[PDB]
């Protein structure tokens, strides 16, 4: 079948992991360095967080396989349960390719530079995941929305 | 049309809404009214463009320690 | 007195130690896991290297107290003494007219951003060395006596071979704004 959806969620787990490590939600001492595609990522060694992310990507993966994927959003909520930061991931499917590994790294650099500018989050913040899809009358890249605070 | 709110994550170790309640999670009172906040928009302050403060000026030479660090 | 130089020198010490670990300027066998600002860092256990880093920052400290520093750059040079990457710390100190663990909780993000440099930069050639460049606000020769506080650790003017890079790629890392401190950190990498 179409295995491209199997690799996107594969590094989507990395992307959210990076955000959690980078948006300093809490002491990140749980993270450990592990290598995939000869690039290392700080992945949380907390089993419950990994289980939540794995169940998340396992439920979203077939939506990628059926071209039912419009946006993937990561929302940061303050202790008042109000959103402060939204990482929107818009995806447009084509309207071996393992040899192109440099773009797997360049995606990471785009998240890094997009974070390089935002302000520091309030303490005690948590997060949640959103998936937006659609199949009505239609008549990858990302951008971030930051709150005033 | 479809929004899949994958509700989860712990703390300190008209379009259709497909919420993902999760198991015995039932304790932080009215979960749907909480999730109503996360789907809502907010006034976003547009991203600040990143620019350096002091570019590389060829006239102002910097300082350097005379010693080079020890090697392996 | 003016104490911001003490937290800056301790932050720069843990930053340079982590930079030497992440960029593999030295083998991993000389590094040990320590905790600073509630984050695991890799500190050097080499006595001469630690004394080298401490002597450097103890001399840079009085210039920070005087607020006579624009940027502090960590330059990694290849075997031909040519800069291949530069970690630029742009510094702005606004005037002043209350606790300061808020600064430590703020400086944590810069260390966390230095850790992802293993993922954004291509691996350096083997046998690289490093040096520290201080771009002063006032011309550097005016305040040369302010840094000669250690008798056996003299300071010199760098030259073009240690500083110049031909059209380097700019890699943004972090920006911080505060009532006491304004700091930016970015990387200038060679086109390779």
């Amino acid at each position: 079948g179409q295995v491209v959806a199997d690799v996107l969620c594969e590094f989507l787990e990395v992307a959210v992991h990076l955000i959690l490590y980078v948006r300093e939600v809490y002491p990140v001492g749980i993270f450990q360095k592990r290598k995939k595609y000869n690039v290392p990522v700080q992945m949380s060694c907390h089993p419950e967080l990994n289980q939540y992310i794995q169940d998340t990507l396992h439920c979203v993966k077939p939506l990628l396989e059926k071209n039912d994927v419009e946006k993937v959003v990561v929302v940061i909520l303050d202790k008042e349960h109000r959103p402060v930061e939204k990482f929107v991931f818009e995806i447009t499917q084509p309207p071996l390719l393992s040899h192109v590994e440099q773009l797997l790294r360049a995606f990471i650099l785009k998240i890094s530079v997009c974070d390089a500018v935002l302000d520091h989050n309030p303490p005690g913040c948590t997060f949640t995941v959103l998936v937006h899809t659609r199949e009505a009358a239609t008549r990858m890249q990302l951008y971030v929305e930051e709150r005033a605070h | 049309s479809q929004v899949h709110i994958f509700w989860g994550a712990p703390i300190a170790p008209t379009t259709e809404v497909i919420l993902h309640y999760r198991p015995c999670e039932s304790d932080p009172t009215q979960l749907p009214k909480i999730a109503e906040k996360a789907i809502q928009d907010f006034p976003t302050r547009p991203l600040s463009r990143f620019i350096p403060w002091f570019p590389y000026d060829g006239s102002k030479l910097p300082l350097r320690p005379k010693r080079s660090p020890p090697a392996s």
